[PDB]
């Protein structure tokens, strides 16, 4: 990543191994899960599209939504070159086309300049934009349950219920207050009921403990 | 196609 | 977060993997025990409202306080942007625009904004005003998810007075203390109960029923 | 709302 | 903590998670022997009361001796404002009235008021209360078994005497008590070297 | 007393 | 390896126990494709001190590692054939001192020996993983019931592993539907997997 | 300990567990002694205080070194009449303690007192020595390597004078050895690599 | 060990100091702890790297060897170099500190550090040649695959320390034949 | 005795 | 060959 | 002999 050091200057750093093994795990353990997203812009906080490559390369198998996320770069690689048409300037760098956002036909020289330039131009985070972007397609295509289909147990906890409800509602990204209270045991939604709209989330859990 | 089918990420087109 | 660097001069850096998964752990394991809103501000030292956002939704699962966690930053950003109606119009240079409540809360904001925020003279501690938000929503879901109540706390019948008052306090923290002398020795064993009550500090209340 | 059900923290309204 | 940095000024860091972890690990594993009341004050060098108040907040579980600690530092808070009827207050150096500006204030003033070293010594004297607390059994109750090793029993009697903490008990108890506890065929040894032998002595000549 | 029963350390009190 | 202090300056740095453990741990765990880029990643700025320290750190796939000494030994030689500065034998490190290596790496104009040799060895292990792929992309049908997604999962990576461009683009295209059960039936890939859930 | 303009530093928090680790895994073995000198590197008095306070249990041996510590600090007061004390971190303030290190010409406190910590562990390691190596023999189908790491292993520990030493491995190594071993080392005068495959 | 400020003496890190007893720990003596051995004493003095080897639990019979090898360099060295330091000065023994590092930092340099390394790391390969279950005399190929085989011989092979005869020599008929008959790369794509 | 059977390690005598 | 068989990678030849 | 058997390393004679 670009990271400022403790002179001050805005330089490179080489990805850690710590930050590379965390991500390579966090895949391995949570898939495409809903909180790989933030934990993939945190560990790529600064990062150069060659440091964002990097983290998609090392990541083994998952080639579906790798894939698909190569489709998305694609998408809106070819979104930024309709939308930004391409000498130097001896104080300017090139402007930078979707390629070089996606850190395939720009070096890492070129990357540092476009992000330590002042202006900048974040081609890290504008390629970290595309990559969430596609990732967040992932992890709604890879939601298994739809939020019509949770339903509480017959002797469920209302907080076992409530937490596969937004933990569903959170994978598959307007009627939440509603269809809450529609779909919990009669015992609980006859209470959730007789609180009437308006009523908290606390108020109802703790209505139904 | 900036990626093509089955390169890695980063590869020079 | 933000961090004074050996030259003194205070900038951002970004949040550390080891304090990711420190506190991503801590909530696998902990739960919202009350513990964890300690370890939650302290992992959190110094962090901008971006860095807050990105602990709270690399949390997996507990999407129940998650969802109670966001309703009561919507409280508290209402009763900011209550308090806080920003005149607009040419914000001066070299000053920075009032932070509404959704500026605060990290989702109407840049990064850039709030470091400028945090890092003003005199500062505008956006991150520690979120953070306050976030530790409030916390202590109502540790509250809720508190198992027992104090008044079902009773020595067991063998159980020692130690371990009595272990669940005794522990159940305290996470509940909330008027009858706290009063309640302890109350619902000890008649062995040590009674030795409480001839007594009329815990240190001495342990002491005596060893 | 400045945090709506079901989406991030941060999450541009 | 407050600590100097490379450019060597004396300024206030985040307590860092590797620090935090070892605090909590070591109340989880240890919870109150002897050897937890260093392993916290090595921890919290240079901490602030702030950084103190976290190390505690952050211990889940033990809240008897969490109460103890607090109804200690209250005393320990309330005989400071009898001495001391801006300079800080009992409250101040617990944290519960200062700001960490102010305590930051304090620690680096010239002269400074070392409000977190005040306030850690507070809490290294309630939990000593509570190590001396948590003592099994009595130094006293400390006898030698049967077939028991000779360091077996030493070792029950050093670790029962450090737990029960102070020191004209101690020396007395240590010259007298543990050769009186020791069993016939090892306690008639240790009176024939007399006082005056070292534990080395003591334990070579009680090998068997 | 500075700190109550069942309160955090570093708590503002009244 | 060689990095940038705090004082702005390229001074070379020991390599770190958090990358030799990395990379062995990486090495005893997985020769995958993924494999290739962690390689790349823990060499960030390595001298070729360093990349051979890496690769003798790595026990056991002695076969490997002997294919990848047979590669170093091609390109090292055509290194000698393009250029009759450091010799072949020198961006390998068996010849050359790390005062000399950090000299070529810190030039101005450089000479990344680091970098270059880096290319020998990533280029050698793609001949490894190469080999080790254990099934062909035309061996990869949709199971009986085997999720479209668990297929398109086996499919790419069957095809990352089994590396020409026109090869890939064209087995995609085609193999992918043409090996799906026949419920294939039924454009982006986006599209193709919500269209068989 | 004492960093390099020469600042003190507190004791890291992975000094600590790695100094605590290292004695609940490994006891008084031989190898602890330049593991806490390792890790013991720079420290003041305070810092070695420190590391043998946060030792829990093996109070036996925490008391041994005390009693060495004692007679090393009393032997200092007759040769020097910092006193004994001073050195032990007792009697002296961090800020005393810097001063001597810190000093030019300097007085390694520290070191002094990290000298007499490390002869009282050498006392108990020695003590701590469960087998003799007059008892360590290989056996029916233990590999030669394995009695030799035994060997060498009790012979390190139990710490005889450097004459016993030298003479126990060139006599009681090959004596010690199996008939299958013992009849193949046999001539005189062979080196540890060449005592081949048994 | 000795490093560059933004040269200067440092003590050794525990980081480095556990990372290495657990390597020997974990991998005894197998021929990949020698580059870790030099990894982690990188820069380091003969103090720094008497520390290491002092640190070192067990395997007293390589402890041992790696002396007596240490014995033969530094008496070796004593006979080449009849203050320029003797060879119990780069052992460490007869050195202080203040000494070795003058001699690291000196210009022109005396890398006592990395002299006493290469002794070291000599009677290191001499114990992991010692240590090689098997010799490569040994190491033949039924139904054994050929990659199995060859990962086998190299490995023997790089702790041993006749490659080309003798690994087609000790290939099964099956591969032996058309190992005769013929790169490792072509050699095992030949016998898949 | 600098320092004394239980007392801890830097313990401050007199 | 710049690497032997059995050779460790950065090893000097001859 | 610069170190003897059972010696440590860095042991003066
Ligand atoms: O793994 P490292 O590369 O050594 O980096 C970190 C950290 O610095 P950064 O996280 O900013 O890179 C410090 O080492 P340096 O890189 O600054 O030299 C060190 O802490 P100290 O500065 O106190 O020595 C320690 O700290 P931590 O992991 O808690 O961030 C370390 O990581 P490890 O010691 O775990 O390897
Ligand atoms: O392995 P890491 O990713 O660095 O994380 C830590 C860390 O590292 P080590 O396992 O290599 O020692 C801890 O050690 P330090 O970095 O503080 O030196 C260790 O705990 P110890 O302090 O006892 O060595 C252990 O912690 P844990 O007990 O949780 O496994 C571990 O794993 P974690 O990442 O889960 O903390």
């Amino acid at each position: 990543p670009i990271v400022q050091n403790l002179q001050g200057q805005m330089v490179h750093q080489c990805i850690s191994p710590r930050t590379l093994n965390a991500w390579v795990k966090v895949v391995e353990e949570k898939a495409f899960s809903p909180e790989v997203i933030p934990m993939f812009s945190a560990l790529s906080c600064g990062a150069t599209p060659q440091d964002l490559n990097t983290m998609l390369n090392t990541v083994g198998g998952h080639q579906a939504a790798i894939q698909m996320l190569k489709e998305t770069i694609n998408e809106e690689a070819a979104e930024w070159d309709r939308l930004h048409p391409v000498p130097i300037a001896p104080g300017q760098m090139r402007e930078p086309r979707g390629s070089d956002i996606a850190g395939t036909t720009s070096t890492l020289q070129e990357q540092i300049g476009w992000m330590t330039h002042n202006p900048p131009i974040p081609v890290g985070e504008i390629y970290k934009r595309w990559i969430i972007l596609g990732l967040n397609k992932i992890v709604r295509m890879y939601s298994p349950t739809s939020i019509l289909d949770i339903r509480q147990g017959p002797k469920e906890p209302f907080r076992d219920y409530v937490d596969r409800f937004y933990k569903t509602l959170r994978a598959e990204q307007a009627a939440t207050e509603t269809l809450l209270v529609q779909n919990a045991n009669p015992d609980c939604k006859t209470i959730l009921k007789a609180l009437g709209p308006g009523a908290t989330l606390e108020e109802m859990m703790t209505a139904c403990q | 196609p900036v990626l093509f089918p089955g390169q890695p990420f980063g590869q020079p087109p």
